[PDB]
């Protein structure tokens, strides 16, 4: 019928008659069925599908313009110009000012919408998870569709910082140059060419990244998230 | 079970198992504290 | 022992002997079968008690068997009234004494033939104790010399 | 139904003669359940369109080239070289994997609803015509031998199938008794029926105890014990 | 009725084990749980028993992972002498008493649940904690505890038919778990191995590998 | 009694009650021809008591079992 994640198939409960953009009758474990809960996952998953769209961007342009740094290690060889910990404490700080006041919005929506410090300046009444105003200038067309084009790019760069760690992770070298290393080899760097468990052996494709890196005197376990259950 | 536990709360099943368990105490308080002559603090 | 006697199988006949064959360790060993004996008692023990316990309930209840669920096995064990002849679509396959006096006559073949074989269990039993051969050499043996070769003149060598 | 797989077996209930291939079977009682029953059918119908597509290629493939086994046939060293990439398998497996799963769960999503995955994914217009579960056609009917008398094929098809599944098992237990080809075991028995049949050739597991495939190591086997 | 724990027999034990109880199968042939009382207390028993032994054995099962691995984590039965071997700061009954007090207040907590179903969601603690019910009829308090923060993604508030097939899950995998848990520890006294050892032992090698080839089970061969 | 046979394979074969009782050597063909006095080594009637032990002498212990099993079988 309509669009669906499985064609043929139909949707749930919960999931009739979508409000919500880029609903395709998912949900096999039913995690939205309760109504509070629904709501909660999608201003999470609309803030997932953000941050990964913004993850993905900066890794793939920090590449571009520097090929020879990694973007896995980037946060602990790139030579900031401030200290690290004041760093930390300030984006401790405003993140977890507009962090509260976005979760807030969520539980109730007329409660916040004006600035603090200037009375005349107040964001209009809206749909949670869409401020829009001050936060949208330009707007190409109607709303809906370009929300259906927002959250399924959000899906596709969640699912594209996975690969990218999971490449950094296997090759241990950049996703633009596991790409280029996949394209001249396409019958070889696949992981089903470098991981195979057969009921008598395993083979597993070795970890690059250092299990423990030094940085400023100590040392963080940052391994290679975990072994063991790896293919 | 109601009938077994009533058989068990029986004179003398509760009076052997509790004599059990006083001299199962006091042996095994003379296993780890022995030759207690006085009650010396 | 028929079938190593005619040197179709590539067992010796004093290996090929039922009670050689691993049933009894002391009376003689098999070591080439895929597991040692000990493991194929378990998962026997494991498969008989299936197939025993099911028969068993389905003798205590003539109907049962068929209602619960058993990968879609249930529907050839529905049985018949008597316990010793279910005859479903397994235990009756081809179908054969469509007509009673016929499956009566089929039935007396039938238990004719298991006493005959009990019997012959009975005897295959004690002519292992007694000559320590296998009951198809105790045949051949016995028609070589019917005088020589029976009870009372094996009387004398009966372990050894 | 008329005549069945036995002179005197009794047919089921469920078994009538109304689809293809009835012979009034099942001794397990596994047709009992009706839509067990049309899963069956659906593994019986892949089961023996795979059987025909397996024997008619160990067939086509010792006519052509009898230099190779086709028990060995899947080593990468004996597999043909086509071009210059290197040869690796789990390079063949990524494709076919992907590739099957597509068609494999349009398939099972055909079978779960009837009339269910019949158009196509970008352009909703045109679909197949499928008249009964597991008989797509259209695209996968582009000849159009179908049309016309379609129950006597159908049995024509399953009883090939049926065929094949039995052809197959044969060649398995033939490569793994004999060590040689199907063909070349029927040539074999030609020349010497009195020593090169199962007996003596049963027995013995012609399979190496183990097979290594670019440092991976399979233990295989030769479905009974025997060697 | 239901799918019975031996199929046919219909001497199972009078209608206190009806089709009611999830993971009912009427299987009570020593009748331990014979009288309401102690069938609601068995009931709570069960579950927490599944509950904890599908923990210990994902603990287990990821530690004996980890331990093939190369990781340097120690296999579950040595574990303790591990850790106080790389801790020597840590007095053992130093760590047992912390353990019995910390698992003393929600065993409490717990056992006047058991006690009275709505008692433990008023005071301290929030409405979340009353308690849903299920077992003998009850809407209150049982094994099965609602609310945001048992479980917070809410997947049994709504759809009662996902709430019932939630529950058999919960009660197949805790029973499978703590005969996982039973198995472990006989192939540990059998073996002295892991159980991810002993299942890539058996996987590596079919034969000669199984139970009656560790000399403690068969005790002669 | 480490190195004694055990019991059963003194039960399994003659050979070994042959050397130690030379009448197992004709087996069981003496008792069902009544030629019995055959089998007086280990079936036998001394009386006293086995010097070695004190005890009284097994066969004749035997020779007492089987002749009351006989009698009370009768
Ligand atoms: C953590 C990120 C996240 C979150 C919060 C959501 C949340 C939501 N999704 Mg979504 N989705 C995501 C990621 C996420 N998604 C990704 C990456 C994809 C691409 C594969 C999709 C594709 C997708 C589709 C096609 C649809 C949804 C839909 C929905 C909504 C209903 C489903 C539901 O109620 O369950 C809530 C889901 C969660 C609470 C996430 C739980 C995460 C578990 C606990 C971790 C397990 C990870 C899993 C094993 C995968 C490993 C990650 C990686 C290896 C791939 C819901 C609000 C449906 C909808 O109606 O749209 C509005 C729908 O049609 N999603
Ligand atoms: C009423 C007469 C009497 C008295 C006053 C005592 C007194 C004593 N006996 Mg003795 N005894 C007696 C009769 C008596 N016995 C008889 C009749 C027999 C023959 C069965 C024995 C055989 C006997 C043996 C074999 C031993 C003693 C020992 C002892 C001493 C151990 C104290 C102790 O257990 O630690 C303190 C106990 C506690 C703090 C527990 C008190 C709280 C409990 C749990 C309450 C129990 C509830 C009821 C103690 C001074 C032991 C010893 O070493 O002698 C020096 C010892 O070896 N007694
Ligand atoms: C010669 C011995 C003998 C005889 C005369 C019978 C006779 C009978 N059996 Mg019985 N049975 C036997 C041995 C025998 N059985 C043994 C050894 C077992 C243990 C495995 C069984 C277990 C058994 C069960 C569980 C049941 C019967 C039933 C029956 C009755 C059904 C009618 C029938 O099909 O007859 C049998 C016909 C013959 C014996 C002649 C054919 C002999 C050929 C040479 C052997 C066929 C084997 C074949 C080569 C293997 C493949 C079979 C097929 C796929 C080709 C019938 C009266 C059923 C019943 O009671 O119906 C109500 C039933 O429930 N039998
Ligand atoms: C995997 C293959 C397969 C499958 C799924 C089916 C499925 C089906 N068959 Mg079919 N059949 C097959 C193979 C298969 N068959 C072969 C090879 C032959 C030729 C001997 C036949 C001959 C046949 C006839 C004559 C009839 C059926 C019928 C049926 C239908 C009802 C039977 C039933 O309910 O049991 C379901 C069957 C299964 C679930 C398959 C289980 C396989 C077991 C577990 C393995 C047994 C191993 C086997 C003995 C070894 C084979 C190798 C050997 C040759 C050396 C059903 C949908 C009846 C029908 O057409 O209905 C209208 C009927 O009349 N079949
Ligand atoms: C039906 C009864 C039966 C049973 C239970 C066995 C059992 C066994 N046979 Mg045997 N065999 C049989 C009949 C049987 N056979 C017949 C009738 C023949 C003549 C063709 C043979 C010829 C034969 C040979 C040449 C060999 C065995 C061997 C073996 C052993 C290994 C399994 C194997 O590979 O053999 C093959 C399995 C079969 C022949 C089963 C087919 C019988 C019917 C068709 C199905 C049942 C095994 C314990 C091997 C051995 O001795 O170990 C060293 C061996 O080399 N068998
Ligand atoms: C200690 C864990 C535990 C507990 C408290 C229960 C409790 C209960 N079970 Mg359950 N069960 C368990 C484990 C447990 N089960 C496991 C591991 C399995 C999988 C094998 C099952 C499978 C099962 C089924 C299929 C069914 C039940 C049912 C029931 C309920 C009624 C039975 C009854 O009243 O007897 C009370 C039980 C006990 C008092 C515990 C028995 C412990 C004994 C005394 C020790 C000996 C057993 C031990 C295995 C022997 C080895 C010990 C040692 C040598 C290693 C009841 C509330 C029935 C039901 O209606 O579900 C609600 C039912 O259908 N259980
Ligand atoms: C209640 C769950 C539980 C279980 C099943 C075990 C089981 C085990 N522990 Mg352990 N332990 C536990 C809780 C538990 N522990 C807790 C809460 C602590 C405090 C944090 C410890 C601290 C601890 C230490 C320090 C050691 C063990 C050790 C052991 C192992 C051998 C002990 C032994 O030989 O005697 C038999 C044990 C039992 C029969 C357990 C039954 C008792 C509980 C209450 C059930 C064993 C497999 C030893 C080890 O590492 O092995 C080499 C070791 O020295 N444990
Ligand atoms: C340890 C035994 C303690 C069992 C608990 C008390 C049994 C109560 C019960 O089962 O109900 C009676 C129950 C009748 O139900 P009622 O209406 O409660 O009397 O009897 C039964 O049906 C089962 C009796 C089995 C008793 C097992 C005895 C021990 C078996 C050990 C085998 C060796
Ligand atoms: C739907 C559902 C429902 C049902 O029922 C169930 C299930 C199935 C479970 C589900 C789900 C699924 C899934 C897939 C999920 C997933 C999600 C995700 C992936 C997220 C991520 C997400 C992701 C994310 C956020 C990410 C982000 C990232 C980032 C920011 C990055 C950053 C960075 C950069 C720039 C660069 C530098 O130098 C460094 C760093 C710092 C590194
Ligand atoms: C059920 C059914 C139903 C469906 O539908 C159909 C069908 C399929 C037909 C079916 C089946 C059937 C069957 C299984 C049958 C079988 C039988 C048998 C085996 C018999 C034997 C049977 C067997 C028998 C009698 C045996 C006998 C034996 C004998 C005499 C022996 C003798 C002897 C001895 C003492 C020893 C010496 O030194 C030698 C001799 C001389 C050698
Ligand atoms: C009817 C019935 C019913 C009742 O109720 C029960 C009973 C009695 C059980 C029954 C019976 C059944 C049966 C007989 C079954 C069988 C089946 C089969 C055989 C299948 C196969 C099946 C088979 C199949 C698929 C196969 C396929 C094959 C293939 C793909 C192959 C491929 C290939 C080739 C080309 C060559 C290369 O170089 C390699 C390879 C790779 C090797």
């Amino acid at each position: 019928a309509r669009a669906n994640w499985l064609p043929g198939s139909d949707f749930p409960a919960h999931l009739e008659n979508c409000k919500l953009p880029g609903c395709y009758g998912f949900d096999p474990l039913g995690l939205g069925a309760n109504e509070e809960r629904l709501a909660w996952f999608a201003e999470s998953e609309r803030v997932h599908c953000r941050w990964a769209m913004l993850g993905v961007a900066g890794i793939l342009v920090q590449e571009i313009v520097k090929p020879d740094v990694f973007w896995y290690t980037s946060g602990a060889t790139v030579e900031l110009p401030f200290d690290i910990t004041g760093l930390l404490a300030f984006e401790l700080f405003v993140m977890h000012w507009v962090e509260s006041r976005r979760g807030y919005d969520i539980k109730k929506p007329g409660s916040m919408d004006q600035d603090p410090i200037f009375s005349n300046f107040k964001l209009p009444a809206h749909e949670p998870g869409y401020p829009g105003g001050i936060f949208a200038p330009f707007v190409p067309g109607s709303l809906e569709e370009l929300k259906v084009k927002e959250i399924k790019n959000g899906r596709l760069a969640m699912l594209a910082f996975i690969g990218f760690t999971m490449a950094a992770q296997v090759t241990g070298k950049n996703p633009l140059a596991a790409l280029r290393e996949h394209l001249d080899n396409p019958l070889g760097t696949t992981i089903f060419s470098k991981a195979v468990v057969v009921p008598g052996q395993a083979v597993v494709p070795p970890c690059a990244i250092p299990d423990t890196i030094e940085f400023q005197g100590i040392t963080i376990p940052a391994g290679c998230f975990l072994h063991s259950l790896w293919p | 079970m109601k009938d077994f536990t009533t058989y068990l709360s029986t004179a003398p099943v509760l009076t052997l198992l509790s004599v059990t368990v006083v001299a199962g105490l006091l042996i095994e308080i003379n296993r780890f504290f022995p030759d207690a002559l006085i009650a010396a603090f | 022992e028929i079938l190593a006697t005619a040197g179709l199988i590539p067992a010796t006949p004093e290996e090929a002997v039922w009670f050689r064959s691993g049933v009894i360790p002391p009376a003689g060993q098999y070591g080439k079968y895929w597991m040692d004996p000990y493991s194929l008692f378990w998962i026997e023990a494991i498969l008989m008690n299936f197939a025993e316990l099911k028969r068993w309930q389905d003798f205590k209840e003539p109907g049962s068997q068929s209602k619960q669920y058993f990968l879609g096995l249930e529907a050839v064990f529905g049985g018949s009234g008597n316990p010793a002849y279910p005859g479903g679509q397994w235990f009756n396959m081809l179908n054969l004494g469509k007509t009673p006096e016929e499956m009566k006559k089929l039935q007396t073949n039938e238990i004719r033939n298991g006493r005959l074989a009990m019997i012959a269990c009975l005897g295959c039993a004690a002519q292992g104790v007694m000559t320590q051969k296998g009951p198809f050499a105790n045949l051949l043996e016995h028609l070589a010399d019917p005088v020589s070769n029976n009870l009372l003149g094996n009387l004398a060598t009966i372990l050894k | 139904q008329r005549k069945l797989w036995f002179p005197g077996v009794a047919a089921p209930g469920y078994l009538d003669g109304s689809m293809a291939g009835d012979r009034g079977f099942d001794p397990m009682g596994l047709g009992a359940n009706p839509k067990m029953m049309t899963w069956y059918r659906q593994a019986e119908l892949q089961n023996g369109r795979w059987a025909m597509l397996g024997v008619a290629g160990i067939l086509g493939q010792e006519i052509i080239n009898p230099a190779q086994w086709w028990y060995t046939a899947g080593m990468p060293e004996n597999l043909p070289r086509f071009d210059s990439q290197p040869v690796n398998m789990g390079g063949i497996l990524a494709w076919e994997f992907i590739l099957m799963h597509f068609v494999e769960v349009r398939r099972w999503q055909d079978i779960r609803k009837k009339d269910s995955v019949n158009a196509d994914p970008f352009n909703p217009n045109l679909k197949v015509p499928n008249p009964e579960l597991g008989y797509p056609g259209g695209p996968f009917d582009p000849l159009g031998f179908s049309k016309g008398n379609f129950k006597e094929a159908q049995t024509k098809e399953i009883k090939n199938g049926r065929l094949a599944m039995v052809a197959f098992a044969a060649f398995t237990i033939q490569a793994q008794a004999t060590g040689k080809g199907p063909l070349q075991n029927l040539t074999d028995h030609l020349s010497a029926p009195f020593s090169n049949n199962w007996t003596t050739n049963i027995g013995h597991c012609m399979v190496p105890t183990s097979v290594d495939v670019q440092g991976l190591t399979i233990p295989l086997s030769c479905l009974w014990p025997g060697q | 009725v239901r799918e019975l724990w031996f199929p046919g027999n219909k001497e199972v034990v009078p209608d206190y084990l009806d089709g009611s109880l999830v993971g009912d199968h009427g299987f009570d042939p020593l009748g331990l749980g014979s009288s309401p009382e102690q069938l609601s207390w068995n009931v709570h028993a069960e579950i927490f028993h599944g509950r904890l032994a599908m923990t210990g054995v994902a603990g287990i099962l990821l530690t004996s992972l980890l331990h093939k691995g190369g990781a340097d984590v120690p296999e579950w039965f040595e574990a303790g002498r591990v850790y106080l071997d790389r801790n020597p700061n840590v007095d053992f009954g130093a760590l047992l008493f912390s353990t019995i007090v910390m698992s003393g207040f929600v065993e409490f907590k717990r056992l006047n649940d058991i006690r009275n179903p709505g008692s433990q969601g008023s005071g301290i603690l929030p409405e979340d904690f009353k308690g849903v019910g299920g077992p003998q009829g009850r809407t209150v308090g049982g094994p099965y505890v609602g609310g945001r923060y048992f479980d917070p993604m809410g997947l049994c508030r709504g759809s009662p038919e996902q709430t019932l097939k939630y529950k058999w899950n919960e009660i197949r995998n805790g029973r499978l778990a703590m005969m996982a848990f039973l198995g472990f520890a006989a192939q540990y006294a059998a073996t002295g191995k892991g159980p991810i050892d002993n299942l890539v032992d058996h996987v590596a090698d079919p034969f000669h590998t199984t139970f009656v080839h560790n000399g403690v089970s068969v005790p002669f061969i | 009694p480490k190195e004694i046979p055990l019991p059963h394979e003194f039960t399994l074969n003659p050979e070994l009650m042959a050397q130690l009782y030379p009448s197992f050597s004709k087996g069981l063909a003496p008792f069902f021809t009544l030629d019995w006095a055959q089998y007086s080594d280990f079936l036998t009637f001394q009386g006293g008591l086995n010097p070695v032990t004190g005890g009284l002498w097994l066969t004749d212990t035997v020779h007492h079992h089987l002749a009351i099993a006989v009698l009370f079988l009768i």
